[PDB]
DNA sequence: GCTCCTCTAGACTCGACCGC
DNA sequence: GCGGTCGAGTCTAGAGGAGCT
């Protein structure tokens, strides 16, 4: 069975046969994502944001807008913004003539906003918040996450978490290497096989040096994250005038810094987790246990349901509590053999099942089963919640 | 015309060098000598063949003194060796009053004169000096007290750290924090005591050599392996009383003998702290004494004797110049060695991680007791412990429906909780889980509780299991009575899966009592299979206890020790475990490195003007504790640089070479040596047989085979009976230095496990055999060994007493005939290095000795006198082929040994200046991250031209 | 002036000439500095527990921010058409009168456009969440993302919920969503009395409600909530109709659509609002700072190591906690606390030679405006315990 | 041909607190 | 009263060296 029929059927991507395909998988055109590949993506994008800013020094939150002021570029290919209000009173108003036609084409290549390809111009708008923020003070960075459009004719939104680091130059080379390393650090921590990252030094046109992290899909390497060593002419673009506000300390001197760009794609990163999971025997993804949607799974048997379906609400409850996410497997109505059950549980990557018998309102002893070992635990209900939350500390950390 | 040619038609050193090297006239070859040698090629068929000359070669050589070669290198090392000599018979003759009573505590040297009585000296200001080194190994690398003696008066230093009572002091060394010191120190291992000397990092060479008594030893009185073994068991035998061991105690006992000397128990460098170190500062000191006059008292005895076993002064100074060796290190070593240990650390953990999913996906087999037909995991223990006790949609709820609801499924939640004491207060350790994952995993009661089997390791009895490990398509079983092993189905007499292992076999078979090897082991008795062990490298006798041994990488590289199923993440931890295999077994010798970082002041005015070099960075040096005669052989031994070790794709740390690098305003100029121990080997036989070059069929190969057409001997030995060239390579070479027909059947039976030990009987005799092509070399090497006083054919260098005919009588041959090849190839180290010596100072070429490892020289030489250097190499090494010839009565030499093939202009030290040196550790490249571009391999025709055919300037 | 005083702090961001009223509401910038940002986040964060989480049948939904797009007139979302195409029409054949008609008449025609609101976002993915959950009825979409409304284009991040339910039972869960969303709003809220409800009628007469926010300029819907019928699945999904009939016990039938749907940058900025010596008393549910980290008459190395460690069990515990120590500047103890009352910060933590000496370290309380002592090891338990309290 | 050592690691064995 | 885990004790195979600290 092929992994992407599988991720469709327990609702991880979404979408028409046509949709499923490995070009239109790859250019981000359609959501390509159910709910537990919704909470999967998720849970890659608060494990990035963990790494990259709370664990980070000197890194903060940035929102930047999905629009972009128009510009007259010899070859850019954003899409415009146009008001069809307009277009509707030029064409049915007052009769234009050619010459007013073309002009008016003409202008929606000169006012009309641009949706944003990067996250790296959003970030730079932003460098005298972040100056004014650290007291001038450097080496300090801008994280953010969201979509970025890119031309396929159709319109392709791909999600981006970008890292934009100003640092002097005289440190940029090992920075980079560091930021590097890290990158390939965070990738190969969730990966079921570390050997599919890869990475390897790009240049662009203008001759900037930079590295590009790999994944080994089926099919082929495809860039999941890419850094450029940015010199100083964004800075300078971005804010064409007095230097001196440009300028950060470099400890006693002021230097303009130098802008590192750390782009990752978080759609294409969940693909290629859902691919390493996936062997490629019984059916079952691997995802780690920082990464897996869903992570403890409920059922009722053998009742009277009353008691027990209460029991499940309340263990449902303290779980919800604590921050661990519970699929409530006892509220569904039809109602199938505990193979086809650990089966589906195995398929959505369900870390833990839990069953709640009737045996469980005398002594409070319900069976538990992982993911893993595919082997039932007896363990007591009031040690079930500190179990999961020391299980969920050990495979963070 | 400049060509010369030979009786056998081997071309022959051309006109202008003869006259220069071996005069005019000559002697006419004899003819019956001739036509035997004509004879004998012609019975092998090497007689009449094809040879292309080579181009002449012209230059004008510098004036050799004296009349012959000889004296012209015999002046040269008594030249050289003339200050150094000096201050040793200064200190043989020198009368030193008694230790002083009591030791100074105030930073730098003191002096003790007459009476015992104090004096600071910045310096010792004499010309020879005996050094002993003490280190605090827990503070540090830096010295922290040193005790020297002097013709004059005795001396003693200490350093800050242990006087000052200041704090922690930086990491990271300076010249400003080692020893202050023509002049000569000597020391029992100095290579160690050299390392804590200020003037020895500095880039500029200073007039500083190093004499060491246990390399001495080791040429006058040196134990070979199994000497030593012996020797070390025990403490035929006549031998024991003149040799002794490396140690200063029974050296001293040998050559001296007296009140044997005590080690100290306290012993505070090694194992103390420097609090322990201070208390007991006189003691110490006084034993520091002791072994200093210990040394002076060996250095008495041994000198006379030394000059007397080896009258040549070339050794003598090749001694003293392989001691000054100078490895350049810039930063780059430091990310090196982070690198490394970061690329090992995280491959550790991709196999630990790949190690717990296979025991992961094993526990599968327990539902419908499928563990029973896998090979591997059918005898493992699969019990599990039991445990032990002792509608339409109805609307929205309102806010009290919600609230009580919500209050009663927490009080039915709070009410389960008092059952906690119907529980065991000992909980149980995964009783659902089966026996032996049960061990594999951590209890939750333990502190350092980790997910899944967090304790599975490689050395475990079931990790092969996990892994599926096949031995040529037998799966691996563990017995206690044998150790490891591999099960082969077919035999026809919970149960091992038998017909699994068929199945497994005849897949392996059609994919890619039938099977020879350590036996049957009948005793085991498993069900269809029959139990040969692993192959041992200390014998059938022994068992191994792990199939993951250093031993065992070559038998799974050749595909025979393969992962079988599970090949997810089997063959994947095998792979690690072969990437990291270096890393794993030479992390603490690399990284406890002695590495000093010079100042800028200090460095010479050259490296800081030039383009290539950077404010921001350090340079440093890398002082090898080579010990100069380490072996009975007296070749060098130094286990973490003097290795064959080389950059590999797919090895953590296999670049460490690569980072010795030249600091800016220098380069490192090398050259190899082309089969010179066969080369030795050949013209000795030719000098046996008939008096001149080619006449052995040997020494025709040698000088007329090509690896790369393909008639050199390694790759017609491996064409002869289809094997590895490294393995006819390494066959050869054991051939050479007279290994037996035994070794060449235990390494025909290690290289290819399917041999049975009478086809490799066979196979060996064969090759012996070939009335032979190295018949003649040999008989010279048997003669060699078993004259009265087996002495070098070059500089008649005496071997050790230990392995003399007059204390051995018969035995210890095989031994000796390795001695020969190994101690002229010494000699011939020896004369490259007088030789480059002399040709640095007499033309001014800025430059000093920087490694020699194996039959390779390196020279630090500034950038400038690079080619200059390369043309001195050239002709160090004709000079080194025509004494060698010389010296065995050929006066004359083959133009295809005369000069060196290729001569390395490099900035650092790899094998050759094409490699990029890729590694799991550097995988973009040396040019990549460093700004290492490649180097120049230079012929002497290139040389010639970009040198004007002159070393002046 | 609040506006200054986020400005000044970081909460709010722009231009002086883009922090006025009409400028704020219009969403046309990027209103929030990383203080605004993250309290926006940890609202964001609450939204979507307590409505998925916290709830039955509720699941994560992420949609496109382009529609297929179609020539309906009333439509006033602005378009995306490619550059390349107006490029090669201005600089090729030269096309004439009739043919730049026909070109911009194919941009109304056939072209992408950006989504307005989040509620066909979700209709989309009905089936396969409907297939989710075996069709049994009710069932909920949820999603927090950007919409793009005409004002220029004004951007408003929006949490919205698609509650499908039967015909029968709309009015019911109509209003227990209007409670549930009224009590989550006042809950973080020092003056729940600004926040209220009123009843609206939609312009094709469907009933539904709106929730305000008492601003010192007036009130504006905050969130909003409707009862859309059948009209916009079956728009949706014209043809067959038993693959968008759900299960209702025995029988099936259409479900009926109820969009919940808050702007949450309006949420957060009515909450800053709430929320105004200069003091931010923010939730601590909300608050993007909780713990300040200082350091006082050295030793340096020491106290930093301690407070880094202090730091590392907050952010291991989750916690987010603000680096104070690592200021160059020295400023004054009272300028230290004044700065960290206007940035909302729940407790700071003073590190002395004290600390040094026995292990205590002083914590003050932001409410309270009190100093007190605490013993290293009993801090995050006390941050954990006071988190969960408020929380409830 | 082929000793010794000190060492780490693993696994088998047996006495022994302690809870049933 | 008795057996269940647990903590050393020991036995053994691999590894590093046979120098100086
Ligand atoms: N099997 C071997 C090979 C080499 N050596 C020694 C003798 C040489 O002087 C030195 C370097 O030899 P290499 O193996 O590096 O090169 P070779 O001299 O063997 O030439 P080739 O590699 O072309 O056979 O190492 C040895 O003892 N045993
Ligand atoms: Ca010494
Ligand atoms: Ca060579």
């Amino acid at each position: 069975e092929a992994l992407v029929d599988l991720c469709r059927r327990r609702h991880f991507f979404s979408g028409t046969p046509q949709q499923l395909s490995t070009a239109a998988l790859l250019s981000g055109c359609h959501a390509r994502f159910g709910p537990l590949g919704v909470e999967l993506r998720k849970n890659l994008a608060s494990q990035w944001w963990s790494s990259m800013v709370v664990f980070r020094e000197q890194v903060f939150a940035v929102d930047s807008l999905h629009q972009e002021p128009g510009s007259s570029q010899p070859r850019d290919s954003a899409f415009r913004l146009v008001s069809p209000e307009s277009i509707r009173e030029i064409l049915q108003d007052r009769e234009p003539s050619k010459e007013q036609l073309v002009a008016f084409l003409e202008n929606l290549l000169k006012t009309s906003g641009k949706l944003r390809a990067t996250l790296l111009h959003g970030a730079l708008e932003h460098y005298v918040n972040c100056l004014d923020l650290v007291n001038r003070k450097l080496p300090f960075g801008l994280a953010q996450i969201g979509v970025c459009f890119h031309p396929v004719t159709r319109v392709g939104e791909k999600t981006e978490a970008s890292l934009v680091w100003f640092t002097p130059t005289r440190t940029s080379s090992q920075w980079l290497d560091f930021w590097l390393r890290h990158r390939l650090l965070w990738w190969r921590k969730f990966a079921m096989s570390p050997s599919n990252f890869s990475s390897a030094d790009c240049q662009d046109e203008l001759g900037r040096k930079g590295s590009k992290l790999y994944y080994s899909f089926p099919w082929g390497k495809e860039p999941i994250e890419t850094l450029w060593n940015l010199g100083d002419q964004e800075l300078l673009h971005t804010y064409p005038g007095n230097v001196s506000t440009i300028q950060g300390r470099d400890g006693r001197k002021n230097v303009v810094p130098c802008v590192l760009s750390v782009s990752g794609d978080v759609d294409l990163g969940t693909l290629a987790y859902l691919y390493d999971s996936f062997q490629l025997q019984r059916k079952v993804l691997k995802l780690h246990p920082c990464l897996a949607p869903i992570k403890v799974a409920l059922d009722v048997g053998k009742g009277p349901t009353v008691e027990l379906r209460q029991v499940c609400q309340g263990l449902l409850n303290e779980l919800l509590e604590n921050g661990i996410s519970v699929w409530p497997g006892y509220s569904e109505t039809v109602h199938s053999s505990l193979e086809q059950l650990h089966s589906k549980y195995d398929e959505m990557s369900v870390l833990f099942s839990v069953l709640v018998t009737e045996t469980t309102l005398e002594n409070g002893l319900i069976q538990l089963r992982s993911r893993d070992t595919t082997m039932k635990e007896m363990m007591h209900i009031s040690k079930l919640r500190d179990f999961l939350v020391k299980y969920l500390a050990s495979a963070s950390n | 015309g400049q060509l010369r040619l030979n009786p056998l038609l081997i071309q022959m050193l051309s006109r202008g060098l003869h006259e220069q090297i071996f005069g005019c006239g000559g002697e006419m070859p004899d003819e019956a000598a001739v036509q035997r040698s004509v004879e004998h090629l012609q019975k092998h068929g090497l007689w009449g063949q094809p040879a292309t000359p080579l181009p002449d070669v012209e230059l004008r050589l510098p004036r050799l003194f004296g009349g012959n070669l000889d004296q012209h290198f015999r002046l040269l090392a008594q030249k050289q060796s003339l200050p150094y000599l000096e201050a040793a018979a200064s200190l043989l003759e020198a009368q030193l009053p008694p230790e002083p009573k009591s030791w100074a505590w105030a930073e730098g040297w003191t002096r003790y004169g007459p009476e015992g009585e104090a004096e600071p000296v910045a310096i010792p200001e004499e010309r020879a000096l005996v050094f002993d080194v003490e280190v605090c190994l827990a503070e540090g690398t830096c010295p922290t007290l040193a005790v020297a003696i002097s013709p004059s008066a005795w001396y003693s230093w200490c350093s800050r750290r242990l006087v000052e009572e200041r704090y922690s002091w930086t990491s990271q060394l300076s010249p400003a924090d080692l020893i202050p010191l023509e002049q000569l120190v000597v020391g029992h291992n100095v290579s160690f005591d050299r390392a804590h000397i200020r003037e020895q990092y500095l880039i500029q060479d200073s007039r500083m050599r190093f004499l060491d008594t246990m390399s001495m030893h080791m040429a006058i009185s040196g134990l070979s392996s199994f000497q030593r073994s012996l020797w070390m068991g025990a403490k035929s035998w006549d031998w024991m009383d003149i040799s002794s061991a490396n140690n200063l105690a029974d050296v001293h006992n040998l050559y001296v003998g007296g009140p044997p000397l005590e080690k100290e128990p306290r012993e505070l460098f090694v194992k103390g702290s420097m609090r322990d170190i201070r208390e007991n500062f006189q003691d110490l000191m006084q034993y520091c004494a002791r072994d200093v006059w210990a040394t002076f008292e060996v250095f008495q005895q041994q000198l006379p004797l030394f000059l007397e076993r080896c009258p040549h002064p070339v050794t003598l100074a090749g001694m003293l110049e392989m001691g000054v060796s100078y490895l350049p290190v810039n930063q780059n070593w430091e990310r090196y060695l982070t690198e490394a240990q970061n690329t090992y650390e995280e491959l550790q953990r991709e196999m630990k991680k790949s190690l717990m999913d296979l025991a992961n996906d094993a526990c599968q087999l327990l539902s419908g007791e499928r563990y029973k037909e896998d090979p591997w995991l059918w005898d493992l223990e699969w019990d599990l412990q039991e445990f032990k006790q002792k509608q339409e949609d109805p609307g929205p709820p309102s806010e009290e429906e919600e609230l009580q609801r919500s209050v009663t499924a927490h009080n039915r939640l709070q009410q389960l909780r008092s059952t906690t004491d119907l529980l065991p207060k000992r909980p149980q350790h995964l009783p659902g889980h089966p026996g032996w994952y049960r061990k594999l995993c951590p209890r939750l009661d333990d502190p350092a509780w980790a997910p899944g089997p967090s304790l599975l390791s490689l050395q475990m009895r079931v990790t092969p299991k996990l892994m599926a490990l096949t031995w040529d398509g037998f799966p691996l079983h563990y017995s206690d009575s044998h150790g490891w092993g591999y099960l082969v189905p077919g035999r026809r007499d919970v149960t091992c899966p038998y017909r699994a292992i068929e199945s497994l076999y005849r897949k392996h078979c059609l994919e890619q009592t039938y099977h020879h090897g350590n036996g049957p082991y009948n005793d085991v008795n498993i069900p269809g299979c029959w139990f040969f062990k692993l192959p041992h490298k200390d014998g059938n006798n022994y068992n191994v206890g792990s199939p993951f041994a250093k031993d065992f990488l070559p038998k799974m590289e050749d595909g025979t020790l393969q992962a079988g199923p599970g090949g997810a993440s089997g063959p994947r931890a095998l792979e690690i475990n072969k990437m990291i295999s270096f890393w794993r077994n030479a992390h603490k010798r690399i990284s406890s490195q002695m590495v000093v970082w010079l100042p800028r002041s200090a460095l010479p005015r050259v490296v800081t003007r030039h383009p290539s070099f950077d404010e921001e960075g350090h340079y440093g040096a890398i002082l090898p504790q080579v010990v100069t005669a380490g072996t009975i052989t007296r070749r060098a031994v130094e286990p973490t640089w003097l290795t064959a070790s080389n950059a590999r794709p797919d090895r953590v740390g296999s670049e460490l070479k690569a980072m010795v690098q030249a600091p800016p305003g220098y380069v490192l100029v090398g050259a190899d040596v082309d089969s010179q121990e066969l080369w030795i080997a050949a013209v000795l036989g030719d000098a046996h047989f008939a008096g001149m070059h080619g006449c052995t069929a040997f020494g025709w190969m040698t000088l007329q085979g090509r690896k790369s057409r393909g008639t050199d001997l390694h790759s017609k030995t491996a064409a002869t009976v289809g094997i590895s060239r490294e393995h006819a390579k390494i066959f050869n070479y054991g051939r050479i230095y007279g290994a037996g027909q035994s070794f060449a059947e235990r390494l025909l039976m290690q290289f290819n496990h399917r041999l049975t030990r009478q086809e490799a009987a066979e196979k060996a005799q064969q090759m012996y055999a070939v009335g032979g092509t190295e018949s003649e070399m040999f008989n010279k090497l048997e003669s060699i060994a078993m004259s009265d006083t087996p002495r070098t054919p070059v500089l008649g260098c005496c071997i050790s007493r230990a392995l003399e005919p007059s204390v051995v009588q018969g035995e210890f041959i095989t031994s000796r005939v390795n001695w020969v090849v190994q101690s002229s190839a010494v000699d011939y180290l020896h004369l490259m290095l007088v030789a480059m010596k002399w040709l640095f100072e007499e033309f001014a070429i800025d430059g000093r000795f920087c490694i020699s490892i194996h039959d390779e020289v390196r020279y630090l030489v500034r950038e400038e006198d690079r080619y200059r250097a390369a043309l001195a190499l050239q002709i160090t090494n004709l000079l080194t082929r025509c004494m060698f010839a010389y010296k065995l009565g050929l006066n004359d030499l083959p133009q295809s040994v005369a000069f060196f093939s290729a001569v390395d202009i490099d900035q650092c030290l790899r094998k050759e200046v094409t490699m990029d040196c890729k590694t799991p550790s550097n995988p973009t490249g040396m040019e990549r991250r460093y700004g290492i571009p490649q180097g120049e391999a230079l012929d002497i025709y290139q040389i010639i031209e970009l040198t004007k055919g002159s070393l002046e300037k």
